[PDB]
């Protein structure tokens, strides 16, 4: 019961092909039946034929024989075709429409969102198209990961490294960036979950890294097991109609100009006169700050600081607690930083994540890495808040979501989701004009590159940021990347100038950041997990040349972590002539 | 220094020396069950992290009474005091207090809880099963506190001894009674954690010598009433006392009263 | 609390009914035909218009489902029959289906709790709660 997703006409019927039950009218149920493999539609009473010991299930073969649904073997004399006249027959038999647009929903039925083709559908196909396209892409997803092993937990080292174990003939762990794994404890003969966690590859052989929330010690045999969770029907849509007000509606003006937010103050303004502001972030130019400067510029407007994960809000609570006031705070968190009131929606400043929110409006809403959203959860935090304003900070010059589904071609920074496809047609509405992190070395390099030489080199040029010429030799194994001439030619490069034995290590794949740890010493770095962390010194080495770890806006967020030097080695050419920076020989 | 000392002294009364030394953390030795992977046993050890400070009375006189005082990472100090925030209603919990102090340019947090007793139950426990009259200073310190004996007592030999001076029986007399009152507030504490969901263990080092508790350090959370406690440790090592002690001669008392006849039974 | 009283019971039987050559189970779940079960609850309902009339009805017993404390019956205990226990009683669940709830709207167990306290000077049968303010 319920208007047919692709007619809005009432209708009662769903695919039993399709794993999430779509609403579809006669006629546009009909479309679809003829149209793929779509055989089974669950109604009032599944279209199965209701004979003894039969089994025939397709709208097509079956009969209304009397009171019971009936294929030509098991019909009585009487029968009539339920799948005829373009609308299987059934509620409203009448009002159905039919639709237009049944191939897209045909092939997102049917698609296994392998092919980049499957997204560019998925980002590019209508409303609701689009909304139901994500909610099968978001079960499939998590029904595929549902093959793995129990982390059971064997040799506790120290509060980092449990070397963790596997269940032989199963497990096939990532453990690389944000995976998230539950521990179980089992007490007596009851077991109880502890809290999840991220897990990572860690130095040497086996003394992989944990982090996560549950601030609690930990023990041998509580088994880790990876979470999965359940599919919720979407909605509302990816972003809310967008309008220009004349005035600052439901606001009023700051009573003082703070300096170091004015270059925000600037644009302060006109998020107040329209529904939702969208800015190009650069990578770390004080993103918090422009946050934190809204805040204090507003400081009568209730604004919620959400975010993708909790480490996103990290940056968001230090900011705060440098400058907003800790009373009319709040930092929800579920069952991270907690030093607000946790899980409250009447605050001033809300802290939170997409998982955890739970319905409510504000003001002015602030979501960060909308390179890092979904259109699916861009659609959720809709259905969850109505604030007279939003504001999307992010730009899709930075990093791409991690679509591990994705194998067969490349999803372009604009199809990352609606809010990103728009950072390209429409752009930004305001932008972070100081450069709050990097000196001109970098700014001038990557906004050649990429940001359109939009931002303004803001320190001297360093001359420490040495680029490194290399050719490659690469070895690989199950997960693992591993460079051992690239390992050498670190250590001697290292060694020359002792003072880069602060430079931490970067890695495309975290293995190679463990076996350099193993030799070099230096500590691991995600070039994913990389927003936020920021050092004066680092050491980057390209392990492969490959598209995952040499496209333009991986390599500009990680190298925007640089405050003073970044030691880039890499094996390509094409960034190294590219590159401005400091050219050095191969040791 | 003095700030430190007045902050932890909140609300109640003000008769504070430091046995301590103003933000040194005493050492004292102590008896300790613990079993962690590494290791495993029940035996005496070395406390290091508590800074003592004995609550006199009035008149400067000392009594037993002190404002024993921690600190600790910060993530223990939040889930220390959202469990206490939890299990803040049984009359079976010590006072608890938290805040974070500045010594120094260092947010460190502090952990307090008031009016507790000198020694644990796991003292007086290992005071009896490891007796051995060459050092029994614990011993004859726990029974002069309470008004068990006087201390002239330790001068006639043998007061130690069963069969020569069996009067000694008559001395462990009056000890019975604090170990009932542990007993009933131990099933007291037991309930509430299993009211509110808790799951951990039990151990005769966190409790005093009234029954109070502490240390919620390793304690969990599940569903509330369905928290399961474990005490196979705690009752096993307390089980030889009860009996040297007579614990429950109150029982035979009218109304459990030790001011009341005899419960008359029908022959 | 109490609400057993079977020693009571055989006291009685056995102080003024000595030598009545046969078989009384003061607990008639335990008879082994309906003849047994008049000839118990005939002495049953000589006996127990000795005890006090607070014990006699249902037997209520708090328990937790996903996290949420509830009253409910798990047994009766008879002026006449006794004591019965229910049998399959289940102490945490999840969520409910239709029948259980059902069976714990029907119960008077919420429904008396929640009430506040009564006492009625018009009738002189035994009252047990109020539901409304007036
Ligand atoms: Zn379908
Ligand atoms: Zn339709
Ligand atoms: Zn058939
Ligand atoms: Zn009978």
């Amino acid at each position: 019961v319920g208007a047919c997703v692709l007619c809005n006409s009432q209708t009662s019927l769903r695919c039993g092909a399709c794993i999430r039950r779509p609403f579809l009218c006669c006629k546009c149920c009909y479309d679809h039946v003829i149209s793929t493999s779509h055989k089974l539609v669950l109604s009032v009473n599944p279209y199965v034929c209701n004979a003894p010991g039969c089994d025939v299930t397709d709208v097509t073969q079956l009969y209304l024989g009397g009171m019971s649904y009936y294929c030509k073997s098991h019909k009585p004399p009487i029968s009539f075709p339920l799948c005829a006249n373009g609308q299987v027959f059934g509620l409203y038999k009448n009002t159905c429409v039919g639709s237009d647009n049944v191939t897209d929903f045909n092939a997102i039925a049917t698609c296994d969102w392998t092919n980049a083709g499957d997204y560019i559908l998925a980002n590019t196909c209508t409303e609701r198209l689009k909304l139901f396209a994500a909610e099968t892409l978001k079960a499939t997803e998590e029904t595929f990961k549902l093959s793995y092993g129990i982390a059971t937990v064997r040799e506790v080292l120290s509060d980092r490294e449990l070397h963790l174990s596997w269940e032989v003939g199963k497990p096939r762990p990532p453990l690389n960036r944000n995976y998230v794994f539950t521990g179980y404890r089992v007490t007596k003969n009851s077991k109880v979950q502890i809290g999840e966690y991220t897990f990572e590859k860690g130095d040497y052989g086996d003394a992989v890294v944990y982090r996560g929330t549950t601030t609690y010690k930990l023990n041998v045999g509580d088994y880790f097991v990876l979470t999965s969770h359940t599919v919720m029907p979407l909605s509302a849509p990816t972003l809310v109609p967008q309008e220009h007000y004349v005035r600052i509606t439901g606001l009023y003006p700051t009573l003082n100009i703070s300096d170091e937010f004015s270059s925000n103050v600037a644009n302060y303004q006109k998020v107040g006169m329209q529904k939702y502001s969208t800015l190009q972030g650069p990578p770390g130019t004080g993103k918090s700050h422009f946050a934190i400067g809204l805040a204090l510029y507003y400081p009568s407007a209730r604004i919620v600081y959400t975010a993708c994960s909790h480490a996103a809000v990290d940056a968001l609570c230090e900011k705060a607690l440098k400058y907003l006031p800790i009373d009319k705070c709040s930092r929800i968190i579920p069952a991270c930083f907690d030093k607000f009131k946790v899980n409250s929606t009447l605050e001033q400043y809300v802290f939170c994540t997409v998982n955890a929110l739970p319905e409510t409006t504000a003001d002015i809403v602030v979501f960060d890495e909308i390179s890092m959203a979904t259109n699916y959860d861009l659609s959720v935090v809709n259905a969850r808040l109505r604030a007279k304003h939003y504001v999307y900070i992010g730009d899709p010059a930075q990093l791409p979501a991690p679509r591990t589904l994705l194998t067969k071609g490349t999803l372009e920074p604009e199809y990352f989701n609606s809010v990103c496809r728009l950072m390209k047609t429409i752009g930004p509405d305001m932008f972070l004009g100081t450069c709050r992190r990097c000196p001109a070395e970098i700014v001038d390099t990557v906004s050649a590159l990429v940001y359109d030489n939009k931002l303004k080199a803001h320190k001297d040029k360093s001359a420490q940021c040495f680029k490194m010429f290399y050719k490659g030799v690469i070895t690989h194994d199950v997960s693992s990347a591993i460079n051992r001439p690239q390992i050498g030619v670190v250590r001697e490069f290292l060694t020359r100038n002792p003072a880069w034995r602060k430079a931490v290590f970067i890695s495309p794949y975290n293995s190679q950041n463990a076996v350099a740890s193993k030799i070099l010493g230096l500590p691991t770095q995600t070039v994913d997990s990389s927003q936020g962390s920021e050092y004066d010194y680092v050491i980057f080495t390209q392990t492969t040349e490959t598209a995952h770890s040499c496209n333009v806006n991986r390599f500009n967020v990680a190298i925007t972590r640089a405050k003073v030097g970044i030691l880039c080695i890499m094996s390509d050419r094409d960034l190294y002539d590219k590159l401005q920076f400091t050219s050095l020989e191969i040791p | 220094a003095q700030s430190f000392l007045n902050r932890v002294c909140g609300v109640s009364a003000a008769r504070l020396t430091p046995c301590g030394t103003g933000t040194s953390t005493d050492v004292v030795y102590r008896a300790f069950d613990i079993y962690n992977d590494k290791v495993a046993g029940f035996a005496k050890f070395l406390k290091t992290n508590c800074c003592r400070f004995q609550e006199k009375d009035e008149d400067d006189n000392l009594i037993d009474s002190y404002f024993v005082v921690k600190r600790h990472t910060f993530s223990n100090y939040q889930h220390e005091e959202t469990i206490y925030n939890l299990l803040k209603d049984c009359p079976a919990v010590a006072k608890h207090d938290f805040f974070k102090f500045r010594i120094d340019g260092d947010m460190v947090p502090h952990i307090s809880r008031q009016r507790l007793t000198k020694y644990t139950m796991a003292d007086l426990v290992y005071a009896l099963r490891h007796f051995d009259e060459g050092n029994c200073d614990t011993l004859k310190e726990i029974l002069v506190t309470y008004n068990c004996c006087d201390d002239d007592y330790f001068n006639k030999k043998d007061w130690y001894d069963f069969v020569e001076n069996p009067d000694i029986l008559r001395v462990y007399a009056n000890l019975g009674e604090r170990v009932r009152q542990a007993l009933l507030k131990t099933v007291q504490f037991c309930d509430a954690m299993r009211n509110a969901g808790i799951v951990g263990v039990l151990t005769l080092d966190n409790q005093d010598l009234n029954g109070n508790w502490y240390d919620f350090g390793d304690f969990i959370q599940t569903t509330p009433g369905s928290g399961v406690p474990v005490v196979d440790s705690y009752y096993s090592l307390l089980m030889p006392i009860l009996t040297l002690t007579r614990a429950l001669t109150a029982e035979s008392h009218v109304d459990t009263d030790l001011t009341k006849p005899y419960i008359k039974w029908d022959l | 609390l109490k609400y057993d009283f079977t020693e009571e019971r055989l006291k009685l039987f056995d102080r003024y009914f000595k030598y009545w050559d046969q078989t009384y189970h003061p607990n008639c779940v335990n008879c082994l035909d309906d003849r047994c079960i008049l000839h118990c609850a005939n002495f049953n309902v000589l006996f127990s218009t000795v005890f006090p009339p607070t014990s006699f009805g249902p037997l209520v017993r708090k328990i937790f489902v996903d996290g949420v404390p509830f009253v409910v019956s798990t047994g009766y205990h008879f002026r006449e029959l006794g004591v019965v226990h229910n049998q399959d009683v289940n102490l945490h669940s999840s969520r409910l289906s239709f029948k259980e709830l059902l069976v714990y709207a029907a119960d008077p167990a919420m429904h008396a709790a929640s009430g506040n306290l009564l006492l009625d000077k018009r009738t002189t049968c035994f009252s047990v709660a109020a539901l409304t303010n007036n």
